[PDB]
RNA sequence: UUAGGCGGCCACAGCGGUGGGGUUGCCUCCCGUACCCAUCCCGAACACGGAAGAUAAGCCCACCAGCGUUCCGGGGAGUACUGGAGUGCGCGAGCCUCUGGGAAACCCGGUUCGCCGCCACC
RNA sequence: GUUUGACUGGGGCGGUACGCGCUCGAAAAGAUAUCGAGCGCGCCCUAUGGCUAUCUCAGCCGGGGACCCGGCGAAGAGUGCAAGAGCAAAAGAUAGCUUGACAGUGUUCUUCCCAACGAGGAACGCUGACGCGAAAGCGUGGUCUAGCGAACCAAUUAGCCUGCUUGAUGCGGGCAAUUGAUGACAGAAAAGCUACCCUAGGGAUAACAGAGUCGUCACUCGCAAGAGCACAUAUCGACCGAGUGGCUUGCUACCUCGAUGUCGGUUCCCUCCAUCCUGCCCGUGCAGAAGCGGGCAAGGGUGAGGUUGUUCGCCUAUUA
RNA sequence: UGAGGCGCCCAAAAUGAUCGGGACUCAAAUCCACCACCGAGACCUGUCCGUACCACUCAUACUGGUAAUCGAGUAGAUUGG
RNA sequence: ACAGCUGGUUCCAAUCGAAACAUGUCGAAGCAUGACCUCCGCCGAGGUAGUCUGUGAGGUAGAGCGACCGAUUGGUCCUGUCAAACUCCAAACUUACAGACGCCGUUUGACGCGGGGAUUCCGGUGCGCGGGGUAAGCCUGUGUACCAGGAGGGGAACAACCCAGAGAUAGGUUAAGGUCCCCAAGUGUGGAUUAAGUGUAAUCCUCUGAAGGUGG
C-alpha cells in the first residue's frame, strides 16, 4: 500500500498537532557486549550448547509496518502499533 | 456451530421484518432511563452501534446506571451477573 | 437397486439445486396424456388413483406405471381416444446412495423421487362414461409398479 | 402500495417536511431546539422540547404577531426574520428556558440568511445557542439597509401601500428597541 | 374445590410434574389433597393430570374421608367433631367439609395436616394405565366417579 | 388547525379516483434579481426582495374501495401441527385415544381512503 | 545421544473436520457432534480512511448499447473479498477539504453460553490534541461478523532509575512500549527401517470365527410390455413393484488379545430342500420315441479320472 | 354395487416341533360390555431401631416430644465405635 | 531405574452422595482448570423445582409462495408440482423479568459468600427430536428419565419394558400383572365373530410377515 512522507498527526511529545516524518525503522549495529552475548560464550562448550545450538526461525507471510514518526518541529520521534502490510511505499 | 464468531447463528435475530426495514426513528434512540428501570434487551437491526452480544437478546435487565450515553445493564446469564453496555435504540421499558 | 432402500420418508428433505450438482435426468417422458388440448371439465367421469401410505416413488417407478397405464388406455381406446389422463407428481426429493466403510459415508447422487402422502391422488384420468372401466384397468395395472397399496376412486360418476 | 413487502416511508418523510437523520443528530445534544421555519410572506420561530407523545413547544413568536408591538413593514425580510426570533426566544427566557439548538429544518445554511438572522435575535434574546459569527449577515442586513438601498434605485416605489417611500431600518431599530425593553407583554 | 389422589409412583415421572405434586403437598402414592379451582392450580392439575384422580367429591364423601383420614398439623390426636369444634373455626366436620367445598378455608388453615393419607382401594381401582373415559381411574372424575374412588380408600 | 409549524405511532396512514375551498387573513403557485447566497451552464434549484395575478398544482375539507394494508364476523377448522400420558392399533414407515394448546392458504361479509400529542390562529 | 506429534468407523496410504469467519445441520431463548452439506480467511486500500456539501441507484418506456431530456421505479444498484445481515434527503454516487488509521487510561462484553482460563477482538467511557461542519454532531480505520502469535533475546522510541569504598570515562543491568515467529497457530530445535526383534497392556482397536445388518449375493413372488409364423401366459420374458434366505461380498466393532491353531484335502457322523436321479402326477408348439416346462416328494443314490495346494473351474470316459 | 370384522392363499433351512409347557375350538382364541377374585418390601396399621430437630439438662447421661413433608446407593467427602 | 500400562491394598457402623461433561494440554489409556459431590466457616431474610397473569425474546412443526428466492407441468388467463442452506404467514413450545398462589427458609439459617478434601473428564438404555448410513444389538448429536450405583413385585429366563424407590418385625389392602392345570385367584356373566390350532406374543437384535389375490 502508499503512503505518505509527511502529514500532520498528534506529536506525544509537543502535546499538539504537528508535521511528522515517516520512516522505515533501520535495524541498528549491535554492540556483542549485551548480557546474551557474554553467556553464549560461558555456556558454550563441548558437544551440544542448548539455546545457543538453536537455530533462527521462519517468517510470517507479511510482517507489521515497522516505522517512526518524527515531529517536524521537535525533532523527536515516537512508535505506533504497526499493520500487517505486504508493502508500503511512501508518497514523495 | 461450524465457527465461533459473535454473529454466529444470527440470522433471524439481527433481521428486520421487511416493514420494519430501514432507518428507525429517532425517538427510541434517545429515550432516557432511571436506574432501577427494568428494560427489555433486543438489537434493532437497522442500528449499528450501542448493541450488545446478540446472545444476549431478550433478556430483561435493570439500568444500574450509564457510561456515556449508553447505558450499563444488569442482567443474570444463567447464574452468572453480567453488565451490560447498551443504548437506548435497544432497550425498551418494561410492562 | 431395491425401493426398499428409498421408500421410507426417513430423510430430511433434499431439493436444492443451487447446492446439489449432478442430479440424474427424470425418465418421466410426459406428465400430460390423451388429449391435452381439451378441458378435464368437457369429461362426465373422473377416476383417480389415490395412494394409501406415504411413500417416496422414485421417477423409474413413476415411469413404469404411468407407461404401463396410459399404454393401456392407448391399446384400448386408440393413440388419439377421447380421454386424458395427468401424473399430477413430479420427483423434487434427490437420492444418494453411499458406493472406504463409514468414513465420510455422505452419498454420492443417484436419482429423484416424489413425495406423497397417503390419501392424495397420484394420477388422475377423465374419460367419457364408456371408457370408464378401461381407466380402472389402466390403473390397476398402475399400482402394481408402485410401493404402496391405492384406491381407485372415482370422482364424477354416477353412472353406476 | 405494490405489495406486503412494500416499504412505505415514514409519514413526514414523505411529506417531505422532516430530515430524520438530522433530527436524531439535533436530539443528542440534550437540549431544546430553536425550530426556525419560513413561509413566502412569513417566519415561525418555536422553542420545541422532546415529549412522550410528541413534541412540545415551550414558547414560540410568529412574524405576523410582531406588529402587536409597532411593525407595519412586510414580514417575510432580514429584520423581520430577527425580530421574530428575538420576540420568541425574549418569551423563551420567561418560560424558564436558557438554552438551545438551531433547527433550520430543511432550509441551507448560507451565511446570512434568515434562519442565522432568527438564530441572532434569540441569542440577543440571551437564550445560550451553539452559534459562529462568521455565519450571520452583518448587522446593517439584519436592520434592513440592503432593502433601503434597493429602493434608493427608485423609480417606482419598492413597497406596494406605502409604508414608506424609501423604507425604514430606523423602524427596526424602534421595534428592536421595543422588545429589549423590560415592560412589553410578552 | 377438587380432591386429588396420587394414583402413579414417582419413578420414571418428570421431574417438574414430581414437583407439582410436592408443591399440593402430596408425597406418596394414594395420599389425598383437596385443591381450590383457580387458574393457578389448574394449570398444575392438568399437568399432572396423568398420574392421579382429581374431581369434587359429594360433602358426604369428604365428610367420610375427614373423618377416618384427617390428621392434626402435628401428633396423632384423632379427628372427630369434638376435636374439630375444640381446635377450629367450625362446629362439626360437616362445618369445615363445607367450608372446604366451598373454598373459605384450608386443612392447613385450621391446624390440620394438608394431606389425607388413604387406603388402597378396596376391591381394586379401574387401572392406571388408561383415563376415565377409556375405562381407567385417571384424570378427571364426575361427583360419583370420584366419591366411588374415595369411598373406596375411605 | 376557512388552508399553519414541530411531531409520536410509522400503509388502519400506500396506489388510484371524485367533488368543494380562499379581496387588504393563512399556505401556495406566483412576480422579480440591487443585495446576503447560489448554479462544474442555467435566480431551475438554493438564497434574497416582493405582491399584479390565481385557487389550475400543491395544501386543507368531504368522499369513493378497484389494487395494497389493519382488524373483525362466518366458513375452512378445533382441521394441520403439537406439550403430557398409554400393556391402544400396525409386519413396518406409521396411526389412534385421553388431557392441555392450536394454525396457514382460501372464500364470503364487514372495517380501513389514518389515529393521537404540543404550539399557534376569526 | 536423541527425535521422527496429534486427529482417524483399527493402523498405513489419502485427507486436516489441527488457528479463524458465514449459511445449513440445530429440534423458533442459549448451548450443541460426526472424515456432516455449501464455502471462505492468513489480505488489500493514503483512499478503497474521515467530514462536509450536493445528490439517488438497478431495470424498463418515450423523445433527440456512448451523451442529452422526460416518465416509472423502497432498493432488484452500490457498498474491496465467503456467507448471512445492515443501509436511500444514506452506510451508496459525485465534488471538495482532511489525516481520528491520533496519544494516555479505563468500563464492559467477548474469546471461554451456563462456569475458571491467555493473546486477540468489539462496544462504551474519561483525559489530551486535532479535522470537518452554521451547529447539534460525526471521526477510537474500511457498515457488521474472518485477516492472527507467549516467555527468553535483539533492534527501535522518549524520559528516567541503577552497576559491590569513592570520583570520572567506557561498557553494562532495569521501568514503559513498538517491530522480528512459533499455521502442530494457548508456541520442543527433530528423518526412517525392523521378517532379528523385545516389554507393557488392549477385545479401550484390526486379522479368522461367532453375533447384528442385508446394499451385495442366492432364491421367490406380483404386474405382463415384448416374441413365440396367428397366438402374453407350450415356451422365453425387459421394465417396475413386493419379499424370503443367511450359501457370496460388504458394513459394524457386541464377545474373545493371562491365545477359541489358517485354506484345501482327508476320515466319520447328523441334518436342510430352493430336487440332479429314482416313484407318482399336470401341460405341451403332446402321433410315437424323445424333448421342453410345471406339481407332490428328502426313502435311497449322486461314483472314477487329467492340470492346479487350490476352493472354484476347465477337461475325459463312464452313469439312472 | 359400495363399506366394515375375522380368517385363507402369497409363506423355503439346516441335532428335537412349540403359545414358558400341558393343552384349549358356543374357547383356555378375538372383539364389545360387565361381575367377582388373586396378587409386592407399595399404601394403611401395632411395636421397636437409627437419624434429624425440639423441651429439660453440664451432658453429645436420662426423660418427654415432633418427622404426610426422614430411612436404597458405586467413586468420593464427613463422623462414632 | 522409570511407566500416564495390568494386578493387589486387610475391622464395624452412622450422615451426605457424584462425574462419565466444558476450556487448555506433544492431548485423546494422562493431567490442570471449571461443572458436579462433600466437609468447615462467614452472612442474616428471603428463595423459586410448579402454575397463573402481565411486559418481552424466538421462526421449528404446519402452511404458503399473482410475498422474495430458486426449483418444477401443459394448453390456446387458465392448468400440474416443490425447498436443510426460501418465507407474505405461523404454532404447540422453549426462554428473560415481575406480581400472585403454592412449596420452602428465618433454634433444621434457606439464598449468597470464603476456605479444606475429593471422585470424575471410556458410559449405556428407553422415549421424544434428530444428522449420516440400504441397514445394523451402526456412527454421531440433543432433551429427559432410568441402568451404571436401584432392592422387592411382574415380564418363562432376561442391566435400564411395567408396578415400585427400601430400617426391623407384624396384621391388613392394593399396584403391575394375572384367575383351566403346572402356580394364588373364574373352567365368571351377557353378547358376537373365527375353523385357521388363525390365535393363546404390550414393548423387543428377541414378537415377522409384504406387494398382490380371496363367491371362506
Ligand atoms: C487366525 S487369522 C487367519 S488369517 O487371517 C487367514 C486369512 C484368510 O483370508 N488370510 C489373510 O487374511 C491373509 C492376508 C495377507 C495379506 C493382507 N498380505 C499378504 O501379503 N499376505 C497375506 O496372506
Ligand atoms: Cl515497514
Ligand atoms: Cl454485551
Ligand atoms: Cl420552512
Ligand atoms: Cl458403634
Ligand atoms: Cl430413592
Ligand atoms: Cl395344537
Ligand atoms: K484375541
Ligand atoms: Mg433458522
Ligand atoms: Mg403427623
Ligand atoms: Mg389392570
Ligand atoms: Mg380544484
Ligand atoms: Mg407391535
Ligand atoms: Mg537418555
Ligand atoms: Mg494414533
Ligand atoms: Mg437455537
Ligand atoms: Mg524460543
Ligand atoms: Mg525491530
Ligand atoms: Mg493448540
Ligand atoms: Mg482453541
Ligand atoms: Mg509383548
Ligand atoms: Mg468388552
Ligand atoms: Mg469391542
Ligand atoms: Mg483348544
Ligand atoms: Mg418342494
Ligand atoms: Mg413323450
Ligand atoms: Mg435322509
Ligand atoms: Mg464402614
Ligand atoms: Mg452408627
Ligand atoms: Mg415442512
Ligand atoms: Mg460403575
Ligand atoms: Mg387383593
Ligand atoms: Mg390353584
Ligand atoms: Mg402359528
Ligand atoms: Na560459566
Ligand atoms: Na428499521
Ligand atoms: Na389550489
Ligand atoms: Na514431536
Ligand atoms: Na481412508
Ligand atoms: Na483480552
Ligand atoms: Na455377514
Ligand atoms: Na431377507
Ligand atoms: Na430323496
Ligand atoms: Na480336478
Ligand atoms: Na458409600
Ligand atoms: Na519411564
Ligand atoms: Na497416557
Ligand atoms: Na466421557
Ligand atoms: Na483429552
Ligand atoms: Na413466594
Ligand atoms: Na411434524
Ligand atoms: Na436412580
Ligand atoms: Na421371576
Ligand atoms: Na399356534
Ligand atoms: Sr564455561
Ligand atoms: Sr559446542
Ligand atoms: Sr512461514
Ligand atoms: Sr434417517
Ligand atoms: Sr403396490
Ligand atoms: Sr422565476
Ligand atoms: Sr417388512
Ligand atoms: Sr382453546
Ligand atoms: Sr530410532
Ligand atoms: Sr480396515
Ligand atoms: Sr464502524
Ligand atoms: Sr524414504
Ligand atoms: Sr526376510
Ligand atoms: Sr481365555
Ligand atoms: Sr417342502
Ligand atoms: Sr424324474
Ligand atoms: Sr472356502
Ligand atoms: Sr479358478
Ligand atoms: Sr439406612
Ligand atoms: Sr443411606
Ligand atoms: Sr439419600
Ligand atoms: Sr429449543
Ligand atoms: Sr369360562
Ligand atoms: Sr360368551
Ligand atoms: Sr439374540
Ligand atoms: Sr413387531
Ligand atoms: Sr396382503
Amino acid at each position: 500500500m502508499q503512503m505518505p512522507r509527511r502529514f500532520n498527526t498528534y506529536c506525544p511529545h509537543c502535546n499538539e498537532h504537528q508535521e511528522h516524518e515517516v520512516e522505515k525503522v533501520r535495524s541498528g549495529r549491535q554492540t556483542g557486549m549485551k548480557w546474551i552475548d557474554r553467556q553464549r560464550e560461558r555456556n558454550s562448550g563441548i558437544g551440544n550448547d542448548g539455546k545457543f545450538s538453536k537455530v533462527p526461525g521462519g517468517d510470517k507471510p507479511t510482517k507489521k509496518t515497522d516505522l517512526k514518526y518524527r515531529c517536524g518541529e521537535c525533532g523527536k520521534a515516537h512508535l505506533r502499533e504497526g499493520w500487517r502490510a505486504g508493502r508500503l511505499e511512501f508518497q514523495e | 456451530p461450524s465457527s465461533n464468531g459473535p454473529l454466529e447463528g444470527t440470522r433471524g435475530k439481527l433481521k428486520n421484518k421487511p416493514r420494519d426495514r430501514g432507518t428507525s426513528p429517532p425517538q427510541r434512540a434517545v429515550e432516557e432511563f432511571d436506574d432501577g428501570e427494568k428494560v427489555h434487551l433486543k438489537i434493532d437491526p437497522s442500528v449499528p452501534n450501542g448493541r450488545f452480544h446478540p446472545r444476549f437478546d431478550g433478556q430483561t435487565g435493570t439500568v444500574e446506571g450509564k457510561q456515556g450515553d449508553a447505558y450499563k445493564v444488569d442482567i443474570v446469564d444463567g447464574g452468572k451477573e453480567k453488565t451490560i453496555i447498551v443504548t437506548a435504540a435497544h432497550l425498551r421499558r418494561q410492562e | 437397486k431395491p425401493a426398499s432402500m428409498y421408500r421410507d420418508i426417513d430423510k430430511p428433505a433434499y431439493t436444492r439445486r443451487e447446492y446439489i450438482t449432478g442430479i440424474p435426468g427424470s425418465k418421466i417422458a410426459q406428465h400430460k396424456m390423451g388429449r391435452k388440448q381439451k378441458d378435464a371439465d368437457d369429461y362426465p367421469v373422473q377416476i383417480s388413483l389415490i395412494v394409501e401410505e406415504t411413500v417416496q416413488l422414485r421417477h423409474g417407478s413413476l415411469e413404469a406405471s404411468r407407461l404401463s397405464a396410459n399404454r393401456h388406455l392407448i391399446k384400448e381406446l386408440g393413440e388419439e381416444g377421447d380421454y386424458k389422463m395427468t401424473l399430477r407428481k413430479f420427483p423434487h426429493q434427490v437420492l444418494r446412495e453411499n458406493k472406504d466403510g463409514m468414513r465420510a459415508a455422505f452419498g454420492k447422487i443417484v436419482g429423484t423421487a416424489a413425495r406423497v402422502q397417503a390419501g392424495e391422488q397420484l394420477f388422475t384420468a377423465y374419460c367419457n362414461v364408456e371408457d370408464a372401466e378401461h381407466v380402472k384397468e389402466a390403473f390397476r395395472r398402475a399400482y402394481n409398479k408402485i410401493t404402496p397399496s391405492c384406491r381407485i376412486d372415482s370422482s364424477p360418476a354416477g353412472n353406476a | 402500495a405494490t405489495g406486503p413487502r412494500y416499504k412505505v416511508p415514514m409519514r413526514r418523510r414523505r411529506e417531505a417536511r422532516t430530515d430524520y437523520h438530522q433530527r436524531l443528530r439535533l436530539l443528542k445534544s440534550g437540549k431544546p431546539r430553536l425550530v426556525a421555519r419560513k413561509s413566502n410572506k412569513h417566519v415561525r420561530a418555536q422553542l420545541v422540547t422532546l415529549g412522550p407523545n410528541g413534541d412540545d413547544t415551550l414558547a414560540s413568536a410568529h412574524s405576523s404577531d410582531l406588529a402587536e408591538y409597532g411593525w407595519e413593514a412586510p414580514t417575510g425580510n432580514m429584520p423581520s426574520a430577527y425580530l421574530t426570533g428575538l420576540l420568541a426566544g425574549l418569551r423563551a427566557q420567561e418560560a424558564g428556558v436558557e438554552e438551545a439548538v438551531l433547527d433550520i429544518g430543511l432550509n441551507s445554511p448560507t451565511p446570512g440568511s434568515k434562519v442565522f438572522a432568527i438564530q441572532e435575535g434569540a441569542i440577543d434574546a440571551g437564550l445560550d445557542i451553539p452559534h459562529n459569527d462568521d455565519v450571520l449577515a452583518d448587522w446593517q442586513r439584519t436592520r434592513g439597509a440592503h432593502i433601503a438601498e434597493y429602493d434608493e434605485q427608485l423609480e417606482e416605489p419598492l413597497y406596494s401601500g406605502d409604508f414608506d417611500a424609501a423604507d425604514l431600518p430606523e423602524h427596526f431599530d424602534e421595534l428592536r428597541e421595543t422588545l429589549l425593553d423590560g415592560d412589553i407583554e410578552l | 374445590m377438587h380432591a386429588l389422589v396420587q394414583l402413579r409412583g414417582e419413578v420414571n415421572m418428570h421431574t417438574d410434574i414430581q414437583d407439582t405434586l410436592e408443591m399440593l403437598n402430596i408425597h406418596h402414592v394414594n395420599h389425598c389433597t383437596l385443591v381450590p379451582e383457580t387458574d393457578a392450580y389448574r394449570g398444575m392439575v392438568a399437568k399432572v393430570n396423568d398420574f392421579v384422580a382429581f374431581g369434587e367429591p359429594s360433602q358426604e364423601t369428604l365428610e367420610t374421608v375427614l373423618a377416618t383420614r384427617a390428621e392434626p398439623l402435628e401428633g396423632d390426636a384423632d379427628v372427630d367433631d369434638e376435636w374439630v369444634a375444640e381446635h377450629t373455626d367450625y362446629d362439626d366436620i360437616s362445618g369445615l367439609a363445607f367450608a372446604l367445598l366451598s373454598e373459605e378455608t384450608t386443612l392447613r388453615e385450621q391446624g390440620l395436616s394438608p394431606t389425607l393419607r388413604l387406603h388402597p382401594p378396596r376391591g381394586g381401582h379401574d387401572g392406571v394405565k388408561h383415563p376415565v373415559k377409556e375405562g381407567g381411574q385417571l384424570g378427571k372424575h364426575d361427583t360419583e366417579g370420584i366419591d366411588d374412588l374415595l369411598e373406596a380408600m375411605r
